[PDB]
RNA sequence: GACUUAAUGUCACGGUACCCAAUUUUCUGCCCC
């Protein structure tokens, strides 16, 4: 009567459940699944504290099963006394069934009893199973039990203080995947408790019969699972923060941005990554410091204090819970308030796909099957441990539900109708000390896909079934047993953002946003795996093959949950295999329980300290030999990868990178922290990439608009190509993208350049100063491209035609068609070419004109043909009158396809500029370093991305902008109204020329072309690079040889134009083509010597006659509109644009001539791009005259147009060809600056000159000032 | 003086009237539901408790059609048209909580509900329990739910009262009366309500005669069969023809599809059979002087045998299948796929040449097995055609089933150490079927054919032991041929070449002495050989040799592959791409059948390719059961001479002394009949 | 000791929170009473 004390260890995260007594347990599906488990009774009546255990049965069940086992092993003896085959049958008339049904098979062996095992004489397995003991089914009794399992109790609580069930259990959620769709079928619940701090249990077995010590001792030993995890056996504040997030919520609808909550929520829960300073020093963006209005998100009047320093005092009241804790439930609680005033976006909620199937209890009644299984006397049975390390090539996501809802006991529960609002926020699984996981159930999960693939023949995991299955892949597997495993590193996820793109107006689709937050890439998780078997099958090290990573292998350990965007790629590192010889080495086997909870010392270990009994295996078979490897394993998924060189900046354009860092600046590029070994630590720089979710939406959206299947109404049940290849919500993705990361990143010195952009005023022409912003882009240029390399996997399986249009889209990558990043439309993120690695793909590689001139001549030599002599004075600019005509087309080009009868291609085009060129470089101030000696003098330099001189996109693109919507009579874009005279400017002009808010009331052919908001326009422009000419204007004298100190460019007063209150606004204000640019040259000396020297700007001018040649990639667009575009380029001879700053002195007179044209169709053998010649070029433009004659009411005559004759007159250069000519233009001097009449001093008195000559002088075109 | 949730209701309410349309196609139908069920939940998002309850009524009514266009995947019912069906009574029971006061529209709410509740009980029990279902359709009729000229709904819900023991006796004549009254209904309200028998079966006749031509796919069968069922419980003298009646109607409908021998899975297709088959042999058991009514009855007990055991499975293998491939074949699964969920989806809205049993040649006597779960015994049906005589006899298969499944995870572990648990098998198939073993069953020296119902089909019956004490093999005194069915039996009317083929692809290191070596020559053999060239073989020869272990589908038996290169060669393009074969004998070596098929749990309607070849007009295949060493098969192969004579010299009369030799020499048999 | 088991029968390591979504559209760093 041996009392034996027993002390139960857990090494993983166990699983435990309500306990729900016997007859009350088969009313729940979750007691009942989780009869295996620890379990779990209230204390209470609040249903809060409770005290775990497990029960006695259960560890008697597992003792039972080892004592089998270990039977089994030696051949049904233990230590030299034979043991019979026991007794697993129940005759249901003789007496009552077992509470528990075995279900299983029973290992046996070949009797070797001398006599039946009776009362008076039985052998120590009948005594362990306590078969004729004086205690039985019927009653407790007492302890009448030869052999007495008591009741296991959690030793951790060794105190009074009555444990609640949230500190110990956290409720996760866990998938049964269909193999065939990669979609999970169903799913099912599990409290999983800590054995970190609850990981102990403590209970007494009391053994009457002295017969049985050692088996009983052995088979504690030898026990390895119990309750989901891992064990040995030895024989010895949150209602606050929410009150304060409802409150800012509150705040916010008062002040009508609701919709920022969410982006607010995400940045708070993205202040953890940084640290208290971010809000103690008061470290966060302070905005523009022209906006006059602080910060667009942290300067929020929160009940009259703003965002920041509400947010220091919530930081001040609740720096107890830590600053990652309090900054992550702020940001919960923000979410989920917003989510519960707004949510549902796509309407995914007709039946909610989740679904709570818990194998039906395992509910039957007449199977009771025994199927006894005896191993071949003799043969071998050992135990491979495998151990190694789980380095994370991409970043990974194990998913996880929300803490809000997860909540153990207390559960959130779907049976509430409309079951909507699914959340948009993900969570990664974590520890309890926020440390990454891996759990075994997703890694089992994997390796069961694996062996299934590996097999080539496997079964859906069927539930509850009263047989085990027999097939290949379920054999292994019940004999396979992982590890829980976690990372050393605690640091907070990144959040990865994601957005759903509307294909008819390729703008951000309301409410898309959904966010992931995933690990770094490039952390190591330990490897455990075991296998208990007779032999190491080809396919477990097929698999374990495919898993690691070689010289040429990479890894393939596709773990996690977000495949489809490459995240969970993991590759196993350090393998050594061991095996246990359990036939001749079980006493080992025990003593050591199996290094069970010791793997890491194992793999940290030599091979002269091993443990005896355990040898490293000698017979891992390498790549080239497995035959599942080779055939099943290895074509499964091929790689393509490549490199895109992009000859522009890219702006991937993180956005709440930007609301948190100090930089304060608008747009940032996208960065991503990388996991490095030997130095384990987060890498101090950032890497540069295009996100994974970028990369593969654009080549969904280059599938889709190619095939025709994007713009879809839905994709629910659909099978088209796009939804074969990518997958929809019922299929998986047969392709898998991963990140573009940048490797040219470390030869430039200043890998970011900063561009600052502005919106100018249609009507005054200038800077709206409240509509600047400036982007912080990759300094990427067509001399020194940006190189990304990434790749994509592609599954076996694909057709002729699938994979022609993966090819497709790749080569329409490589042709510029798709721009990587935000801003594409002005040059940002162009692709200059691809290099697709030559190693892995074979069939990818395999699968991969005169000069154009227009003749039209414009006279304009009314006045100027008689300024010939003496010369006269004109007005610097003058304003075009178009009328209230605004034609709106309801019926928008869309972007889902390449519409058959719309043209698609690409204009070459050249720029030759006439006068100097001045384009400031405005990323630094003082660029000259001219402002040491000369204070607040404004020193720029010519706009160069690593030091060669370009154009930028956005200039050209707005100068085309005003010229297009000056010629097609579009509506003011640009215009800014709410400005005062001394209507407001809002009354002004008349509606019909506002700027066009949505596209219900129809689109202006500027804005139906360029584009507007919520609408991607048709025509992108890209950066001029040059070429040609000389580099820059010397202008010998005191000047550093190629820089030119500019006059004052005080701002365009609104009062000229209007000044009276009767007045209207005159229209677009357009610039004379002049030479007054030479009186600015020469009189260097005497502009830097006046008064007010901080107002004058000194910047780098170069001379005329420079070439430079930049591309119009324009895509679907109608047969006058590409005719139109072509006008607005090259308007013919005599005929040029302005660009840059100084255009009222003369300064940047620029003519572009169109090099060539490109156009390119779809056609069923595939051609390629092709030229057009010059007859369907001067067709194009017939017909956009033709067109604008229609909107009015062989060679074209632009000039009989009333508006079209004024703009070519304003767009005239007089000296062209005309040498003689010469026109003097300059601003009329307000009094006594220079006068070497046509003075301010009498200009707007009524005597002098009344107003309605002068608006009228001001409309008309080279109109004489005198 | 409507307003916006007037005129979106009423949208709604029209895109559920015009997806309540029998013309509407399933396809079509989802997408209408779910525009018209996001419409009311968008009315629903604003007024959680102010919304009218007619808005309710048509959620609850969309949820219902939800849930009636979501088909079962396989064998169970999905947990989705459950919860689909729970959202629809709790959005009805906030509309009955909210009275409005409307007689009408208290009608028609308690109207849908019951529609809901019948529903949900019938496909789940547990939570609808029939007491709270009999409650509530109570309480439906109280409120009004008496016109049955204008609802077939509320008939419905009469005829789910006449089955729940409630007197309907006020309403009989008003459901009779009804234009919309089913024919089964009626024979249901004739029975229940009349207990009239005489009328219930002379107007259930015309249910029987008119389910022909419906898909079983239909409602109207798993009612029907339901109805049987229910009739069989209450010991009622009318279901033994109607079980027979149901099963002529089930013949008569399966024969007219299915080309390539498949039918559509319904749950109670089984039971049905069982049901006649029942109710013949119970005829048959009657006191007549004359033998020719009885040998007709066993007869046709047969015939509901055979009429079973041949066709296949479950729909989500039909929904994943294959590609276009061939015209022909592609083109008649998504015409039965079709018209299948055609018929599913409108049940609830509204609205060569084939052997008969008798022709065996000579000499020849053939055993028809059949097992019914609801007997829960087997059943053997013999037929000898020297004295042209039927007679069955029974047996359990429940420890035989224990037996074997215990032998199938023997051998899956110790796939040749497991021939102790084969000879316990053999000894048990002996012990449970002593009939095999009777002169007077089955004649001495008469070659016996086999059709094995579901897991007989995995038993080795050629290899089965007399249960004595010095027991003789059965293999030692007939000769065994398999065969899956008798449809598949046919004439060997083929002519048969001179040549003899050798198909090879097995793993290097075996049959290396038959490739080069040829003992026979060989004309178009090959090594490392692909499907193609099993689809090039013009002129069918005398003997095929296949050497591919073939991999199983454990769902569809039409992707049940021979690993050939090229991706090998699978079940269905057997069917459509091989061609010459007519009359071929076959050797195919595909490392055992275990490999093609999946492993049973007492269903095994799957079909090894074998039936294939048997299909597109193999004369005969003798395959490997169990998995054997290479040289055994190497032997088989290199005797030339043209089974169990050879095995009964071999070795395979030796399982006293050699269980291994017994467990390689009675693991070949001939699937095929002369 | 109860909370808290039942005993000749617990594959729950018997189930991957899994599946679909381009942070992007639009904006000349411009300029006179
Ligand atoms: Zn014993
Ligand atoms: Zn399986
Ligand atoms: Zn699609
Ligand atoms: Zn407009």
């Amino acid at each position: 009567d041996m009392n034996i004390t027993v002390e139960l260890t857990f090494f993983e995260p166990y699983r435990l459940v309500e306990w729900f007594d016997w007859d009350a347990r088969k009313k729940s599906h979750s007691a009942m699944r989780g009869q295996a488990f620890a379990q779990w009774t209230w204390k209470g009546k609040g249903r809060t504290a409770g005290k775990s255990f497990i029960t006695g049965t259960l560890v008697r069940s597992a003792v039972i099963k080892a004592v089998e086992e270990l039977l089994s092993l030696n051949n049904g003896k233990w230590e030299g006394v034979p043991c019979c085959n026991g007794s697993f049958q129940t005759d249901e008339s003789k007496g009552k069934k077992p509470s528990f049904l075995r279900k299983r098979h029973t290992l046996q062996w070949q009797a070797n009893n001398k006599n039946i095992c009776d009362k008076e004489e039985a052998c120590p397995f009948c005594i362990l199973l306590g078969r004729f003991d004086n205690a039985g089914k019927v009653h407790e009794r007492n302890k009448d039990y030869d052999i007495h399992f008591s009741n296991f109790d959690l030793d951790h609580k060794q105190e009074k203080n009555d444990l609640r069930l949230v500190d110990i259990a956290s409720g996760r959620i866990l998938n049964r995947v269909d193999f065939d769709t990669g979609k999970a079928k169903d799913y099912f619940r599990t409290w999983e408790a800590d054995y970190e701090t609850y990981g102990t249990y403590t209970g007494r077995i009391t053994l009457r019969n002295e017969h049985a010590k050692k088996l009983l001792l052995a088979s504690l030993g030898f026990v390895d699972k119990l309750c989901g995890a891992l064990c040995r056996i030895e024989v010895i504040h949150n209602d606050e923060l929410r009150k304060q997030a409802e409150v800012i919520v509150e705040a916010f609808k008062q002040n009508d941005k609701l919709e920022k909550i969410r982006i607010l929520a995400d940045a708070i829960r993205t202040l953890r990554l940084h640290g208290e300073g971010v809000i103690e020093k008061d470290e966060l963006p302070d905005g523009k410091e022209e906006r006059d209005k602080g910060h667009h998100l942290w300067d929020i009047k929160v009940q009259g204090t703003a965002l920041r320093t509400k947010l220091k005092e919530l930081w001040q009241s609740n720096k107890d819970i830590g600053w990652r804790k309090f900054t992550e439930m702020l940001g919960s609680n923000l979410y989920l308030i917003y989510k519960k005033e707004t949510g549902g976006v796509s309407t995914r909620f007709r039946i909610l796909g989740d679904t709570e199937y818990y194998s039906k209890a395992h509910d039957s009644e007449g199977s009771d099957l025994f199927i006894p299984v005896t191993p071949p006397e003799g043969i071998e049975t050992k135990e491979w441990i495998i151990v190694g390390r789980l380095k994370a090539a991409t970043p990974f996501y194990f998913g996880v539900q929300q803490p809000s809802d997860s909540i153990p006991g207390k559960e959130k529960k779907s049976e509430d109708s409309l079951v909507i609002n699914e959340h948009t926020s993900f969570n990664i699984l974590l520890d309890k000390e926020n440390r990454y996981r891996i759990p075994r159930s997703a890694l089992r999960g994997a390796l069961r896909r694996d062996l299934r693939t590996a097999f080539g023949s496997g079964c859906n995991v069927s539930l509850g079934g009263q047989i085990l299955c027999n097939c290949k892949v379920c054999i292994e597997m019940r004999r396979i047993t992982l590890k829980d495993s976690v990372s050393d590193f605690s640091e907070p996820p990144e959040i990865r953002y994601r957005i759903a793109k509307n294909p008819g107006t390729a703008t951000v689709e309301d409410g898309s946003l959904f966010d992931i937050e995933v690990g770094p890439e490039g952390l190591t998780f330990p490897f455990v795996l075991r296998y208990r078997g007779h032999k190491f099958p080809e396919q477990l090290s097929s698999v374990i093959r495919y898993w690691e990573e070689n010289d040429g292998k990479n890894g393939m350990a596709w773990l996690g949950g977000l495949d489809s965007t490459g995240k969970g790629r993991f590759a196993l590192k350090d393998i050594k295999i061991f095996e246990w010889d359990l036939n001749q080495k079980i006493n080992e086997y025990i003593k050591e329980r199996g290094m069970r909870g010791k793997e890491k010392e194992l793999l940290e270990m030599g091979e002269s300290s091993l443990p005896d009994g355990l040898i490293p295996y000698k017979f891992f078979e390498e790549r080239e030999c497995l035959f599942p490897y080779k055939e099943n394993l290895k074509p499964q998924w091929s790689e393509v990868q490549y490199t895109i060189e992009v000859g522009s900046p890219l702006l991937t354009a993180d956005t709440i990178s930007a609301l948190t860092e100090p930089g304060n600046r608008d747009a940032i590029a996208y960065k991503k922290r990388v996991y490095n070994d030997g130095n384990n630590a987060i890498e101090p720089e950032p890497r540069f990439a295009v996100k994974s979710e970028t990369h593969r939406g654009i080549f969904r959206t280059a599938v889709g608009r190619r095939t025709g299947d994007l713009g879809k109404e839905d994709h629910e049940d659909c099978t088209c190509d796009m939804c074969i290849i990518f997958g929809n919500e019922h299929e998986s993705s047969k392709i898998r993208f991963e990140d573009l990361e940048l490797i040219n990143g470390n030869e430039f010195e200043k890998l970011e350049k900063h561009i600052d952009h502005v919106a100018i005023d249609r009507f005054t022409g200038g800077a709206l100063d409240k509509a600047k912003f400036d982007t912080y882009p990759l300094a990427g240029s067509p001399k020194k491209p940006l190189k990304l390399k990434g790749r994509f996997w592609i599954k076996k399986g694909f057709s002729g035609d699938h994979k022609l249009l993966i090819t497709t889209a790749l080569s329409d990558i490589r042709d510029g068609l798709y721009p990587l990043g935000s801003k594409g439309g002005v040059g940002y993120g162009w692709v200059a070419g691809i290099s697709i690695d030559d190693n892995v793909p074979d069939d990818f590689k395999e699968m991969i004109n005169g000069p154009i001139n227009n003749d039209y001549v414009h006279p304009g030599h009314q006045s100027p043909k008689q300024d010939h002599k003496n010369k006269n004075i004109y007005y610097p600019h003058y304003f075009l009158d178009s009328g209230s005509k605004v034609y709106r087309e309801k019926d928008i080009i869309t972007h889902e396809e390449f519409t058959e009868e719309l043209l698609s291609g690409k204009i070459n085009c050249k720029l030759e500029t006439l006068t100097p060129l001045i384009i400031p470089d405005t990323s630094d101030e003082n660029g000259l370093k001219l402002q040491g000696n000369k204070p607040g003098h404004k020193n720029y330099k010519f706009f160069n991305i690593n030091g060669e001189l370009m154009i930028p996109g956005s200039e050209l693109r707005g100068m085309l902008r005003t010229h297009f919507e000056a010629l097609t009579k579009s509506c003011f874009a640009i215009f800014g109204e709410d400005s005062t005279l001394s209507k407001t400017l809002g009354g002004k002009l008349d509606k019909a020329l506002h700027p066009c808010t949505g596209l219900s009331d129809g689109l202006c052919p500027g804005c139906h072309l360029f584009g507007t908001t919520d609408y991607k326009g048709r025509v992108k422009f890209g950066f001029a690079k040059y070429e040609n000419g000389p580099e820059w204007l010397i202008t010998r004298g005191n000047n550093p040889e190629r820089s030119l100190t500019l006059g004052v460019l005080e701002s365009p007063r609104p009062a000229f134009s209007i000044p009276d209150d009767e007045s209207e606004i005159p229209g677009r204000k357009f610039y004379l083509h002049h030479n007054g640019w030479r009186i600015i040259r020469q009189k260097q000396l005497e502009i830097r010597e006046t008064v007010q020297p901080e107002r004058n700007v000194t910047t780098e001018v170069m001379d005329k006659g420079n070439v430079f040649s930049f591309d119009v990639r324009f895509e679907n667009l109608r047969e006058w509109e590409l005719g139109l575009l072509l006008q607005s380029l090259d308007p013919g001879k005599n005929i040029a644009h302005k660009l840059g700053k100084g255009k009222p002195y003369g300064f940047g007179s620029v003519k572009i001539k169109i090099d060539s044209l490109h156009t390119f169709k779809i056609n069923s053998n595939n051609d390629k791009i092709k030229r057009v010649p010059q007859s369907d070029i001067r067709e194009y433009i017939n017909k956009g005259y033709q067109k604008l004659i229609e909107w009015s009411g062989v060679l074209p005559q632009w000039h009989v147009i009333p508006h079209i004759d004024k703009l070519y007159k304003l767009l005239w250069v007089p000296f062209l060809n005309d040498s003689k000519l010469e026109p003097d233009v300059r601003y009329p001097v307000l009094n006594e600056e220079s006068k070497g009449d046509y003075t301010y001093k009498k200009l707007g008195d009524k005597d002098n000159l009344p107003y309605k000559t002068r608006v009228k002088g001001l409309t008309t075109p080279w109109s004489p000032w005198n | 003086e409507p307003t916006r949730e007037d005129i979106d209701r009423k949208e709604a309410e029209r895109l559920l009237d015009e997806a309540f349309n029998p013309r509407t196609k399933p396809v079509d139908r989802k997408k209408i539901i779910n525009s018209a069920l996001k419409i009311l939940i968008g009315l629903y998002k604003e007024k959680k408790d102010d919304l009218t309850s007619a808005s309710f009524i048509s959620i609850a009514r969309a949820y219902y059609l939800v849930s009636i266009t979501i088909l079962p995947k396989g064998t169970t019912i999905p947990e989705k048209k459950k919860e689909a069906l729970r959202k629809g009574i709790e959005f009805i029971d906030r509309a009955i909580n909210k009275f409005n006061g409307s007689i009408l529209d208290s009608q028609r709410a308690f109207r849908i509900k019951s529609v809901l509740s019948i529903e949900f009980n019938r496909i789940d029990r547990e939570k609808c329990d029939n007491i709270k279902l009999k409650n509530l359709l109570n309480e439906a009729v109280d409120k009004g739910c008496t016109d049955f000229d204008t609802y077939e709904w509320d008939i419905q819900i009469a005829i789910r009262l006449c089955e729940l023991g409630v007197d309907m006796e006020g309403h009989f004549d008003n459901l009779i009366k009804s234009n919309k009254a089913n024919d089964l209904q009626k024979a249901k309200a004739y029975y229940f309500i009349k207990k009239d028998d005489h009328k219930a079966k002379e107007h259930m006749d015309k249910c029987t005669a008119s389910l022909k031509y419906t898909p079983c796919s239909h409602r109207l069968w798993d009612e029907t069969v339901g109805f049987i069922e229910r009739l069989k419980g209450d010991s009622s003298t009318l279901w033994r023809d109607f079980a027979i009646k149901t099963y002529r109607s089930c013949r008569v409908q399966e024969k007219e599809t299915g080309t390539l021998r498949l039918r559509w899975y319904w749950s109670r297709h089984r039971v049905l059979y069982d049901m006649a088959f029942l109710a013949v042999k119970e005829q048959a058991d009657d006191e007549e002087p004359d033998v020719n009514v009885k040998q007709a009855k066993i007869k046709k007990l047969a015939e509901i045998s055979d009429s079973l055991k041949s066709r296949f499975s479950l729909r989500l293998s039909d929904m994943e299948k294959m590609p276009k491939s061939d015209d022909e074949s592609n083109h008649e699964f998504k015409k039965f796929l079709d018209k299948c969920v055609t018929a599913y989806q409108d049940g609830y809205v509204i609205n060569a040449k084939l052997l008969e049993l008798t022709q065996v040649p000579e000499g020849w006597v053939v055993v028809h097995f059949y097992l019914n779960k609801l007997e829960g015994m087997g059943n053997a049906i013999v037929f000898d055609k020297c004295a042209n005589s039927w007679q069955y006899k029974e047996f359990q298969y429940k420890e035989l089933f224990e037996v074997f499944l215990t032998w199938q995870a023997n051998y899956n572990l110790y796939k040749e150490n497991a021939a102790e648990h084969l000879v316990t098998l053999c000894k048990k198939i002996g012990e449970t079927m002593p009939f095999l073993f009777c002169d007077n069953f089955i004649p001495n020296g008469k070659d016996v054919l086999f059709v094995p119902h579901d897991f007989l089909h995995r038993l080795p019956l050629h290899g089965s032991i007399e249960n004595k004490t010095n027991g003789k093999l059965f293999l030692e005194n007939h000769s065994c041929c398999y065969l899956p069915a008798w449809s598949f039996a046919s004439e060997k009317e083929a002519s048969t070449s001179d040549e003899y083929v050798l198909l090879k692809n097995f793993d290097q290191g075996h049959f290396e002495t038959l490739q080069n070596n040829q003992i026979w020559g060989t004309q178009s053999v090959k090594d490392g050989a692909s499907s193609d060239d099993l689809e090039n073989i013009r002129n069918n020869p005398r003997l095929l040799t296949i050497l591919c272990h073939g991999e199983a589908n454990m769902s569809n038996p039409f992707r049940s592959m021979l690993k050939l290169a090229n991706g090998g060669i699978t079940y269905l393009e057997i069917l459509n791409s091989v061609k010459g074969l007519k009359g071929s004998q076959v050797i195919l070596g595909a490392c055992e059948t275990d490999l093609v098929p999946p492993l049973s749990d007492v269903m095994d309607e799957h079909y090894s390719v074998a039936t294939a070849l048997l299909l597109i007009g193999a004369a005969g295949v003798v395959g490997t059961m169990w998995k054997v060493r290479s040289n055994k098969t190497k032997s088989l192969i290199e005797w030339k001479l043209e089974l169990n004579e050879w095995q009964k010299e071999t070795g395979g009369a030796a399982y006293k002394d050699h269980p291994p030799t017994f467990y390689r020499s009675i693991a070949f048999r001939s699937i095929g009949f002369p």
